[PDB]
Formats: structure tokens, sequence, C-alpha cells
RNA sequence: GGGGCCUGACUGCGAGGCCUGCAAGCCGAGCAGGGGCGAAAGCCGGGCCUAGUGAACCGGUGGUCCCGUGUGGAAGGGCCA
RNA sequence: CUGGUGUUGGCUCUUGGUCGCGCCUGCGUAGGAUAGGUGGGAGCCUGGCGCCGGUGAAAUCCACCCUGGCGCGGCUGGGGGCCUAACCCUCGGAUGGGGGGACAGCGCUUGGCGGGCAGUUUGACUGGGGCGG
RNA sequence: GCGUAGGGUUAGGCGGGACCUAAGGUGAAGCCGAAAGGCGUAGCCGAAGGGCAGCCGGUUAAUAUUCCGGCCCUUCCCGCA
RNA sequence: CGUAGGGAAACCGAGUCCGAACAGGGCGCGUCCGCGGCCGUGGACCCGAAACCGGGCGAGCUAGCCCUGGCCAGGGUGAAGCUGGGGUGAGACCCAGUGGAGGCCCGAACCGGUGGGGGAUGCAAACCCCUCGGAUGAGCUGGGGCUAGGAGUGAAAAGCUAACCGAGCCCGGAGAUAGCUGGUUCUCCCCGAAAUGACUUUAGGGUCAGCCUCAGGC
RNA sequence: GUGGUUCGUGGAGCCAUGGGGGAAUCUGGGCGGACCACCGCCUAAGGCUAAGUACUCCGGGUGACCGAUAGCGCACCAGUA
RNA sequence: GAGCCGGUAGCGGGCGUGGAUCCCUGGAUGUCCGAAUGGGGGAACCCGGCCGGCGGGAACGCCGGUCACCGCGCGCGCGGGGGGAACCUGGGGAACUGAAACAUCUCAGUACCCAGAGGAGAGGAAAGAGAAAUCGACUCCCUGAGUAGCGGCGAGCGAAAGGGGACCAGCCUAAACCGUCCGGCUUGUCCGGGCGGGGUCGGGGGCCCUCGGCCGAAUCCCCAGCCUAGCCGAA
RNA sequence: UUCAUG
RNA sequence: GCCCGGAUAGCUCAGUCGGUAGAGCAGGGGAUUUUUAAUCCCCGUGUCCUUGGUUCGAUUCCGAGUCCGGGCACCA
RNA sequence: CGCGGGGUGGAGCAGCCUGGUAGCUCGUCGGGCUCAUAACCCGAAGGUCGUCGGUUCAAAUCCGGCCCCCGCAACCA
């Protein structure tokens, strides 16, 4: 997916099981396949002027930390690189 | 996640009513139409400067 | 076959063998604890005998003077059933 | 495909666990008598007795309250709406206009369906092997 | 037609490029992907398709719509009207 | 490493453990090199797979599609129309003419390959001759392009995808693996088997015992 | 929900973290292998940090290394035909 | 320091003890392609624009500059782009094999792909290790040890502490607070934004009055020494 | 209102 | 292996949330009866699984046990 | 030629549970109905349970095995 303030996603295993479960009784697995946990993602929109991120969503609060801001700086037109790097 | 309210609403009404609504109704709503702010400690203090500048100064 | 009394369808072991490629399988006098039966000698560690079964592992269940990840304890293990 | 939560919100109409609240509920007898279980048991309104007498248990008053049901409310879980701001599709290009609309899309996770795809297994003696045993 | 050496391929007009696009590439913008990269608008590339000014004869050992002979024609630039 | 071992362990110690047991029984004392035999993990004695997977390279063959060009000699049948006539109330309809339609006919190029013959270390890793099928169409073909490996493409045969496709080729894992077949290279001397039992997803293999040899002790 | 560590769900800590809930800043917070209470240990969610170590296209020397089928695939005009 | 004009052998043609040939070091020229970078491209070719230059000329020419794209700060400027036999880190990551079948497992976080980076990389100063009123960054080697363990408890995989060594080293930042300044507003004796000053278990720091106080870089110029040509060298 | 044949 | 529900007549079942035991079908008898059904009226085959227990008296409530119908779960 | 499946009343079939408790429809016989046959109604009755041998207290039941009948196979060459 992507990153915009945050790490990208990662890579699982799947870890099958058929068993009881060792406080019950014997247990096991089964088959270790890789599903690839895509990171979750909203396209949020702010209004810096009319500025877009895909930001992760257990980070929308952070995104409305950097534009709850005035970095004294008007408009090129885009202008999400002066809200990224003026992130900390 | 609560918010100061700077507008009447309908069961949210007065100013500085911080009620904690919902994360959605704060984001959405009241943040692009300007009725409330989140109410972090910096902002909680930036109230706190209208707060003191408006209620023990009509008195 | 019948009758009486019972629990030895015990717990610890077990010299010695049989057998076998190992693993198994089988017999086992004798000693102790504690009983059964009998007056006592003795016999009884399942059935007249050879079939009626299943290594391991992983678990369960009941105990246990064992271990308990610094220490006390639990989790979980072991051991015995 | 599907539940849970995320993105994901607003305002309403209704079904249970609920926390206590209480006008109230319990009825084969002998008995003024809209009869519950256990204890306090010497009366309590401006007009009602307890021992009046008989009971497995005496009643009044008043708790612990059992069994519910009724409502009054917060912790509520649901299913039905309406809205628009998330989101999506759009529109002789629009900070806007529609329409869908908290649904879909998408994230995790639960369960399922799952030869569409994949990794494999499909024993041995066997008067060849298979079938049979 | 093999070996050695030497010659030989002449274009404003023929075919391509200083022109254009088709399929398809590439691709600013934009999108999406772990990275490689995959898309993708405009644009550009993309050709025996469109467009564009040439015919006839001779010459050596080889070239000739190129060289040369005749006639014609095209673009551009400058000057005059 | 070795000097102490028992036990699962606490632990105890020439003892320990099972146990109530001072019955019984189980178990109870060298290294470092060199060299050799052998074994383990190594590719492990060498050759050889069919294959599996990763990363690439190919649609100049072929299969399809896209764009753009071309090609199809010649005859023949004679459709709809259209024209005139017949017909009728008007028509439908029916005649002649005209017209030129077709996955139409015969047929060359062209495409293909039906039957036979030749060819068979060929002329040719698919040919030649005779004969055939299509030949204005679902045609053929040049150019420009796209699609690729469990994928393309397929009027489907599992065909085609660079001369062998039930999953291309090349490199890499990789010296894959092979209980299989082959092979194993100087000389002398001594001793010398087995093809049986048990057990095997085991029957052509293996573990153990049987038979064999070497060294030591008796 | 998983990966890493010896750890394959196990008694699963720790270190990372894809999803969700979601704090405090020293009478904080984490760790000492479930966890809990004592005793300790140590300060996450910011970054840099030589040295020793791996390597050998390269240059040199060294060889109980090869001597043209060997040694690199190439001692030669070879990654060539 | 006397022969040369490369692998010369041949035209004979020159050139050198006023110093050549060579070798090293530093420049200059480096066509075209290539990250290719003006645009195109089927690499080594075409086609340009702007400026400056040669009826050589206004048109075609050629010369010499400059013309990609991205990242960082104020149109303006410094880097990046690709390559490298291995080595390394991160993102991905098999399968044959082995388990005498096989799926968990093993092969293996191997090969391979991608990114990055450099002569190394990585990691790194403790929210460490774990039994010691202990060790004190990280890395590497040997031990620990095939141990502890993990394990269809099969196949197999397999530490870490401790202890020897090598090497040695610690540091910057909001472990808040003060001023600065484009603007924020409800002009607030104040929100966050850039610096700056503070700040790194006389447990830390900032703030409040005693008792005042310089060690040394990883950074920088130096210098040996090292190379990059060689030289003298006994009989 | 049922019900086949000599 | 745990977890539900049930044991009521010859069979399938409801239980005033203790003060009375019941349907429906079957069986029989009776009425009509061309045929058999259907219809109509009336009776039963009844320790309400077994005991223990709580209550004044138990199908009801409590536990144990047995058969009894399932649901999931492993299965070395 | 080898598996597996049946044999039960005149026929077609239930079956029969470790073995002891055997039936259903039609057919049959007798009656009733009918002028008479159908149909219908009422009473019963019928079977060595494929032969055979086996363990059994006892076989139709369970174990073989043999004869008819059924369903299967009889493949790779
Ligand atoms: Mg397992
Ligand atoms: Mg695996
Ligand atoms: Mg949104
Ligand atoms: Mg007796
Ligand atoms: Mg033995
Ligand atoms: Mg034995
Ligand atoms: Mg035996
Ligand atoms: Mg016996
Ligand atoms: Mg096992
Ligand atoms: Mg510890
Ligand atoms: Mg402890
Ligand atoms: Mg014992
Ligand atoms: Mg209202
Ligand atoms: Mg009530
Ligand atoms: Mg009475
Ligand atoms: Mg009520
Ligand atoms: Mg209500
Ligand atoms: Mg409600
Ligand atoms: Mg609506
Ligand atoms: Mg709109
Ligand atoms: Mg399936
Ligand atoms: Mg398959
Ligand atoms: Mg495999
Ligand atoms: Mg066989
Ligand atoms: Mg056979
Ligand atoms: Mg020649
Ligand atoms: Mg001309
Ligand atoms: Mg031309
Ligand atoms: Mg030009
Ligand atoms: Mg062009
Ligand atoms: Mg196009
Ligand atoms: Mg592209
Ligand atoms: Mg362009
Ligand atoms: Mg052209
Ligand atoms: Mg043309
Ligand atoms: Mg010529
Ligand atoms: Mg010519
Ligand atoms: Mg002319
Ligand atoms: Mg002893
Ligand atoms: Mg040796
Ligand atoms: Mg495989
Ligand atoms: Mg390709
Ligand atoms: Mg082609
Ligand atoms: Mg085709
Ligand atoms: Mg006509
Ligand atoms: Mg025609
Ligand atoms: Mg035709
Ligand atoms: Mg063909
Ligand atoms: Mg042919
Ligand atoms: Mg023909
Ligand atoms: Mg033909
Ligand atoms: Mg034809
Ligand atoms: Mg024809
Ligand atoms: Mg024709
Ligand atoms: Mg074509
Ligand atoms: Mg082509
Ligand atoms: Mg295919
Ligand atoms: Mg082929
Ligand atoms: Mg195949
Ligand atoms: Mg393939
Ligand atoms: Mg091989
Ligand atoms: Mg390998
Ligand atoms: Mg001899
Ligand atoms: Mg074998
Ligand atoms: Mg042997
Ligand atoms: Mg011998
Ligand atoms: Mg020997
Ligand atoms: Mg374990
Ligand atoms: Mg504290
Ligand atoms: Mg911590
Ligand atoms: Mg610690
Ligand atoms: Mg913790
Ligand atoms: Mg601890
Ligand atoms: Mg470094
Ligand atoms: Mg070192
Ligand atoms: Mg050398
Ligand atoms: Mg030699
Ligand atoms: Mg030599
Ligand atoms: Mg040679
Ligand atoms: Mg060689
Ligand atoms: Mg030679
Ligand atoms: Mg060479
Ligand atoms: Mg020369
Ligand atoms: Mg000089
Ligand atoms: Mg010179
Ligand atoms: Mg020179
Ligand atoms: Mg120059
Ligand atoms: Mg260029
Ligand atoms: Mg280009
Ligand atoms: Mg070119
Ligand atoms: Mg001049
Ligand atoms: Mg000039
Ligand atoms: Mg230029
Ligand atoms: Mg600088
Ligand atoms: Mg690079
Ligand atoms: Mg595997
Ligand atoms: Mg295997
Ligand atoms: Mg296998
Ligand atoms: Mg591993
Ligand atoms: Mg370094
Ligand atoms: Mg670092
Ligand atoms: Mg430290
Ligand atoms: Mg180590
Ligand atoms: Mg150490
Ligand atoms: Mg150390
Ligand atoms: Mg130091
Ligand atoms: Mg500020
Ligand atoms: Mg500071
Ligand atoms: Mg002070
Ligand atoms: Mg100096
Ligand atoms: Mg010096
Ligand atoms: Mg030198
Ligand atoms: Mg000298
Ligand atoms: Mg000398
Ligand atoms: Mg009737
Ligand atoms: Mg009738
Ligand atoms: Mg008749
Ligand atoms: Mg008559
Ligand atoms: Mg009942
Ligand atoms: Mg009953
Ligand atoms: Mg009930
Ligand atoms: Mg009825
Ligand atoms: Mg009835
Ligand atoms: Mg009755
Ligand atoms: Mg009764
Ligand atoms: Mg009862
Ligand atoms: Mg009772
Ligand atoms: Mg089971
Ligand atoms: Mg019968
Ligand atoms: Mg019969
Ligand atoms: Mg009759
Ligand atoms: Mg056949």
């Amino acid at each position: 997916s992507g990153k915009r303030p945050i790490v990208a996603n990662s890579i699982q295993r799947r870890g099958k099981a058929k068993r009881e479960g060792g406080v019950g009784k014997k247990t096991t697995g089964i088959s270790k396949r890789r599903q690839y946990p895509n990171l979750q993602k909203v396209r949020v929109r702010v209004a810096g002027q009319e500025i877009t991120f895909r930001v992760a969503a257990s980070h929308i609060p952070k995104v409305y930390e950097l534009v709850e801001r005035a970095k004294g700086l008007k408009l090129e037109g885009l202008s999400p690189k002066e809200i990224k790097k003026e992130l900390l | 996640m609560k918010v100061i309210l700077l507008e009447p609403l309908e069961n949210l009404g007065d100013v500085g009513q911080v009620v904690d609504v919902k994360p959605g109704y704060a984001r959405n709503y009241l943040l692009p139409r300007g009725l409330a702010v989140l109410a972090t400690e910096s902002n909680l203090k930036a109230l706190e400067a209208r707060i003191r500048a408006q209620a023990k100064r009509l008195a």
C-alpha cells in the first residue's frame, strides 16, 4: 500500500490449526501460508486547501494534529511537502 | 474525543460545552463547519485565554 | 459339580530360567508389609493351559516426601496409578 | 459469502439483560375474609382490631424479599426509517452541483463455501500385474 | 561469386529523416503498487498508410530518375513591383 | 576430556535408586597427538535421470487479435430488384426482358495436403511427382504491433508457442534425488562366506541374529 | 494476527508490529520466561558513533599448486570462431 | 641516460649524451554511444532551440558553450541518477532434497530478485543480560556446546549467559525554560513555526539566593612514513 | 349416487 | 468427552410455575351400517424412569444413578 | 472361471436378532350377497422356512460348504 506518516505493510504467515488445543487436549498446526496483511489505509481529505493523504486510520488524529497548524506559507498549488517535512 | 463548541447545536449547545462527540462527528461536520475545535491541552488553554478575557473580565 | 468363608483380579521386590535377532512373551520358588481360608500342614500375586490384543509419542484423570527459570507460590512439568 | 469491530456520522420508531424505585401479584380448608414463602407480633386511621374463634402455617403493621408482570429511568444489544458532512460514482472543470450514503469500496479478524489453483498420498504378499483373498 | 590487390555505390525531384498520424509503444499530469515497477490524459515516437517537387536518352569495367544532354517543377531566404 | 556413580529430579554418595525396609534386586573408576579401518553431517565413490522452483529470453516459426496495405486469370449458373406484359376492384401472384446476388459452380495464381507412388544415412530434421479440396471469402498475404510458461493462444488437437510442449528454452538452487543400471584403475600371500530366521508401506532395499575375517584374552 | 530468538501455541515471556481499545512522565514506565506479591535490573516510543571482522575485479610475494585434455573457459589475437 | 619511432620484419623516411624512447605524477584534447541527460532513437545515429563565431552567407551548414529529470534550501544554487568480481544490510523469498512417502518441519531466511551503501557494510551505548549486595556499548574469533532447549518430541534445527581474546570511545537532539520572528486572533502580558540559548540515570535536567570553575575531539589544517617512477649495490 | 356382466 | 432436552397409557406428547393427574391416536363396547372408511357416544391399556431428599401432601422442586434423543469436540 | 446376493404359504414377499416368540397381499376352502357370475363381506386353514453337516439345550435365524436363480466382473497384452 503506502506509508504516508507511518511504516509500510508487513508480511504474515497464516498458521492454520485443526485441534483441541493444550488446555483441552492435543494440538497441531496445518499450513503456513503467506497472508500479506496490507495495512489499514484511508484516503483522508483535509482543507489546507484541498489536500489528500493516504493515512493509516490509526493515524487520522495525527494528520489532524498536522493540519491544526499554520506553517507561515501560502499556496503553490499542491504543498503536502511542507506539511510532511514539517512533521515530527 | 472532546471538542470545544463555538456555536449552538441541538443537544450540545453552549460555547465551551466540551462534549465527547463521536470522532467522525468531530472530524467530519464540526471541524469543517467551524462549530468546534479539538480539546487538547494547548487549544484548551487557548480557550482559557478567552475565558479569562470574557468571564472574569465582564466583572 | 455343590456348600461355607472371603478378596491373593494385593503392595514392594524377585534368585533362577524358558524364549528370542532386539523389543516382547512366559513360568517363578523365596523375603517383607498386610490380610483371606484352614485346627494345622500348607495353598492364594486371577481363572485347567495355550488366543481375548497395541511399542512409542501426544494428551487426559487421581495422588506425590520431586522440579518449580531471582525469591515465596502458582502455571506447567516429572514420578506413581 | 458472512458476523465483529476500522474508515463510520447525525436525528428518530421499537425488542431483552438490567441496577435498585414502587400503585401491585399469589386464592381445595374450618374462617368478619380481592388467602403467597419466612421473621418483627400489642393494635393504627380519624373509623381498623391481634388474643375474638378455628389452622400444616395468623393474619394488623413492617422488612429480607421468592415468583413474576407492569411501568420510570441510565449500562443498553438489536432491527426500521429520514438526513448529510465521511466514502464512492458523477457533472458543458466545480472551494461548488447532483445521486448513492453511513451502505458499499477497502484494513484486520471469525466461520463457511471452495479442484479455480497448488502440494502430495493413493500399502504389501502376490507362481506377471490387476480383480479376488 | 574462392584467394590477393585495386577500383566501384554521386540525388532539391527516387526512398526514408529536417512532415503527419493508425494499431501499439513511451508518457509530463494523475493513479496504484514492498521494491523492481504496472497503468495513464495531453504530448511525442510509431508506416511499403496520407502528404510531398521528374521524365526521357547516353556513357565506362562497375553506378546511374543520382553523372551528363534537353525540357519542366518544388521548397525556403533576400531584393524589386 | 578424566578423576564416582546412582536417580526423572531434589538429592545422596562407594554407594545410589524402587521401598515402609538396616529384605531383595537394578545399575557402580585416562587423555593429547600421529596413523589406519569404520561411521555421522557434508555432493561424500563416480557417472545419468523424468522432473521441482527462482530469475530471465523468445509470438522473425506458429496460434489468435489490432492497424495499414495488397491479391484473387478467366468463364458459368441468373437471386432480389427494375421495366413491360398477363392478372385483379386493388393487389398478391405468373410470364418475358433487364439486372448481377452468392461463406454459388468449373477453374489457374494463391492457400492447402485427400489417395497412391517415390523418398527413408533423402533433394528435404516433412520433400518431389501424379491426383485432389477451397479459390469474392469464416478467404489468402506483406508490413507494422500485442499476448509467454501453469501462463499465452487455440473453429479444441492438449494442438501451437523458434525443428521433440500433458506445461517452452536458457541460467541459477544444483554436484537436486535415484532403495536404480553402468563403472571402479598395480602385485603377491593368508583365511574365506551367504542367498536363512525375525521385523519391516517390506519383498530387487534395510536393521539384528546366523555363516566370515582380523586383533586380543581364555 | 504473525515474524525474530533455542521457541513449531507450548506454561509464551521478550524483541519487532498488521488490526482494534488505549494511558501516565519518577509514590512514572519496562524487564528479570504465564501471572501475581517482595527483591533487584534498566529508562523505550529521536539520531550519529571509529576500531577490530567478511570480501578479492585489483597490485605484489608466497606454494610437499598445474605444466597445454592440466591450470581459468582462454599460456596462442578467447568469452573469439 | 643511449637508443628509438608499440606487439616492425619490410617504404627505406627521420629522431636522439644541448637528453630523447620509455615509466610515473599533474594538466590539455577527449568524436559518438552509454546513467545519456536538449527532443527522438531501432546504442554508437538523427533532429533541434538560445547565445557567440567562419557571399563560407539571410535562408541549409559546421564550430564552441548551454538546454534532461528528481531531491534540498533562498527565478537562484549544492547533490542525486548508472556501474562494480565477490563482501554486507533491509524488503521479498522458493523448491528439489531430508523426513528412507509426505502436509507441520527440514533444505533456509539458503539460492535468487529488488533497494541501499561503502572500502567495508551491519550493529552500537542499555527500558541490556540474568543470579552474582554481578557484568557494563556494539562487532569478530575461540570456548560455552551439540549444551540448554525446540522437535509429526520424528527428521533434524540449535542458542544465550558466563569465560578467554581482538579492539577499545563516547556523543548530538523537544533526558520543560529564556529571549528571536512571517503571521495566529476573541490584539491573547498569548497558539504553533523556523532558528538561537539552554539541556543527556558547587536518577537527570529547567526554574529559585550562599559555596566560581578549562579537559579534549570522530573535526580541521600539519609531519613522518606509505605508495604511485626508480637507484647504488661485493668478488 | 354408488355398482361390472349374462 | 463435555453440554442441552426428555423419561407422563399400547404409542406421541401438555402441565395449575405443589391443593385436580390429561389430551390425541390406537383398542374395545354401543348407533346407522350394500362395501370399508368417515362420523357419533362411552370406557383404558396409567406406581407420571428409579430410589434418596425439601414440603403438610411430589409428575412438578433438589441432587445422585440408569436407560433415552440430539449438539459440538477431539481422537494419541 | 472367481467374487456377493437371494432362497420363507399355491405364487410374489415381509421376515426370523443370537437363535426358543413365522407372517403380509392376492390366490384357496366354506359361507353371506346375486336370478347367476363378478366385485364386496365373514370364518378359518395352508409352509420339510434351498438341500445337506456344524457348534449349540434348541436352528428358519449363526458358521461352513453343494444345487438352481439373480447381479457383477473376465482387464493390460
Ligand atoms: Mg506440532
Ligand atoms: Mg514449509
Ligand atoms: Mg474521507
Ligand atoms: Mg464353596
Ligand atoms: Mg529378549
Ligand atoms: Mg517381558
Ligand atoms: Mg502370545
Ligand atoms: Mg482363559
Ligand atoms: Mg511420532
Ligand atoms: Mg530469569
Ligand atoms: Mg521463581
Ligand atoms: Mg509401584
Ligand atoms: Mg421528536
Ligand atoms: Mg407483584
Ligand atoms: Mg379439619
Ligand atoms: Mg404489572
Ligand atoms: Mg413498554
Ligand atoms: Mg431502549
Ligand atoms: Mg436516504
Ligand atoms: Mg457531487
Ligand atoms: Mg478442497
Ligand atoms: Mg490437484
Ligand atoms: Mg515434495
Ligand atoms: Mg507389488
Ligand atoms: Mg496375480
Ligand atoms: Mg574475389
Ligand atoms: Mg530539383
Ligand atoms: Mg520524394
Ligand atoms: Mg538538420
Ligand atoms: Mg516525424
Ligand atoms: Mg494513440
Ligand atoms: Mg507503461
Ligand atoms: Mg515531448
Ligand atoms: Mg511515409
Ligand atoms: Mg508512401
Ligand atoms: Mg549495375
Ligand atoms: Mg543505381
Ligand atoms: Mg512536367
Ligand atoms: Mg545395591
Ligand atoms: Mg582413524
Ligand atoms: Mg516440490
Ligand atoms: Mg519477451
Ligand atoms: Mg507474425
Ligand atoms: Mg487459428
Ligand atoms: Mg428484371
Ligand atoms: Mg453473377
Ligand atoms: Mg465459391
Ligand atoms: Mg493447415
Ligand atoms: Mg505432401
Ligand atoms: Mg482442384
Ligand atoms: Mg485445389
Ligand atoms: Mg465445394
Ligand atoms: Mg473452384
Ligand atoms: Mg468468378
Ligand atoms: Mg497479419
Ligand atoms: Mg512482424
Ligand atoms: Mg494450453
Ligand atoms: Mg515446436
Ligand atoms: Mg507431462
Ligand atoms: Mg512450465
Ligand atoms: Mg545429477
Ligand atoms: Mg539444494
Ligand atoms: Mg581354504
Ligand atoms: Mg526392500
Ligand atoms: Mg549381520
Ligand atoms: Mg567360522
Ligand atoms: Mg567379528
Ligand atoms: Mg514442551
Ligand atoms: Mg516512584
Ligand atoms: Mg518497557
Ligand atoms: Mg532488565
Ligand atoms: Mg511484561
Ligand atoms: Mg521471575
Ligand atoms: Mg562506521
Ligand atoms: Mg577483528
Ligand atoms: Mg605476478
Ligand atoms: Mg608438475
Ligand atoms: Mg614448472
Ligand atoms: Mg593443450
Ligand atoms: Mg585447457
Ligand atoms: Mg603436448
Ligand atoms: Mg584470444
Ligand atoms: Mg611502429
Ligand atoms: Mg625529458
Ligand atoms: Mg620527448
Ligand atoms: Mg611514450
Ligand atoms: Mg578543441
Ligand atoms: Mg542525448
Ligand atoms: Mg528520449
Ligand atoms: Mg540513428
Ligand atoms: Mg568575414
Ligand atoms: Mg556574417
Ligand atoms: Mg546545442
Ligand atoms: Mg559545501
Ligand atoms: Mg545507485
Ligand atoms: Mg518442502
Ligand atoms: Mg522427503
Ligand atoms: Mg513422497
Ligand atoms: Mg530456520
Ligand atoms: Mg565502519
Ligand atoms: Mg546505525
Ligand atoms: Mg548506556
Ligand atoms: Mg557463540
Ligand atoms: Mg562474552
Ligand atoms: Mg566478554
Ligand atoms: Mg575508552
Ligand atoms: Mg511562534
Ligand atoms: Mg538545545
Ligand atoms: Mg539555591
Ligand atoms: Mg607538519
Ligand atoms: Mg621524512
Ligand atoms: Mg618506485
Ligand atoms: Mg649496479
Ligand atoms: Mg653485480
Ligand atoms: Mg358410493
Ligand atoms: Mg363399479
Ligand atoms: Mg365378459
Ligand atoms: Mg341371449
Ligand atoms: Mg411420556
Ligand atoms: Mg409408553
Ligand atoms: Mg414440560
Ligand atoms: Mg381425526
Ligand atoms: Mg378416526
Ligand atoms: Mg378415559
Ligand atoms: Mg393407577
Ligand atoms: Mg414426583
Ligand atoms: Mg417426595
Ligand atoms: Mg472420536
Ligand atoms: Mg406363512
Ligand atoms: Mg415361491
Ligand atoms: Mg371364496
Ligand atoms: Mg485392451
